[PDB]
């Protein structure tokens, strides 16, 4: 899965 | 009264530094890759910033993906002339406190007359001498700059905070006559829709720059990788509408 949705979905 | 303005002061990312090895000698490859790993570092902070700024993470995380992937450079490169402004009073590009392009770097990194361009829209922020608010103001409306020709997936919602986010700036400017204050607004939306060409072009760049990575020694990280790859060619194809307020 993507990166930005990583960053999208994590805490912070 | 501005209802946004001590979100936008408490959410704004603090400033990103490259790592550049300015005892070497510059090269384009050199100058494009240090330039593209700060460019992923800043994307890290541009998407904890987006997440913070109210109303963003109601829309569906499809849409959050396309705006992101759609307005990063435009954010970015008018925050780097934020920095240009505040620090170097427009005259060179300061892309990081450990990166900025003089003239001769602007040369040497194969997109002189881009970096110019970058140059006299940072040179617009002393003309117009744009207060931090209004900047702040101005950065977060470019979330909300590019669209899908087809449309986003909750459309009308972002339609509605877009608007918030336009009646923010005019609360700013009035807060901070109106005959002045509704020139001041048309000032500031006319510099927003003159960036749109000027990103234009500079996605154009990135594609080659892309396509060209290996033979040029020009390496994107990952994140930049993945996120060129999902929208600019897309943007270049004429999927994309630009939303100007002019
Ligand atoms: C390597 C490359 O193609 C260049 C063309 C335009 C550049 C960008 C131009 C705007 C910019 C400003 C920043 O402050 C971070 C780096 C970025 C985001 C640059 C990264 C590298 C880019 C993408």
């Amino acid at each position: 899965q993507a990166l930005l949705r990583y960053l999208l979905d994590k805490d912070d | 009264i501005p209802i946004f303005l001590s979100v936008l002061q408490s959410i704004e990312p603090e400033v990103v530094y490259a790592g550049y090895d300015n005892t070497q000698p510059d090269t384009s490859a050199s100058l494009l890759t240090s330039l593209n790993e700060l460019g992923e570092r800043q994307l890290v902070r541009v998407v904890k910033w987006a997440k913070a700024l109210p109303g963003f993470r109601n829309l569906h995380v499809d849409d959050q993906m396309t705006l992101i992937q759609y307005s990063w450079m435009g954010v970015m490169v008018f925050a780097m002339g934020w920095r240009s402004y505040k620090n170097v009073n427009s005259r060179m590009l300061y892309f990081a406190p450990d990166l900025v392009f003089n003239e001769q770097r602007m040369q040497k990194s194969t997109m002189y007359n881009l970096c110019v361009r970058m140059r006299h829209l940072s040179q617009e922020f002393v003309w117009l001498q744009v207060t931090q608010e209004e900047f702040l103001c101005m950065k977060a409306l470019l979330l909300f700059s590019i669209i899908p020709v087809e449309g986003l997936k909750n459309q009308k919602y972002f339609d509605e905070l877009r608007m918030n986010y336009i009646k923010e700036l005019d609360r700013v400017i009035s807060f901070q006559n109106p005959t002045s204050s509704s020139q001041r607004f048309y000032q500031l939306t006319k510099l927003l829709d003159s960036l749109q060409d000027l990103v234009r072009k500079l996605h154009q760049f990135t594609f080659d720059t892309f396509v060209q990575s290996q033979s040029l020694s020009v390496e994107f990280p990952e994140m930049m990788s993945e996120i060129i790859s999902a929208q600019v060619p897309k943007i270049l194809a004429g999927m994309v509408k630009p939303l100007l307020f002019h």
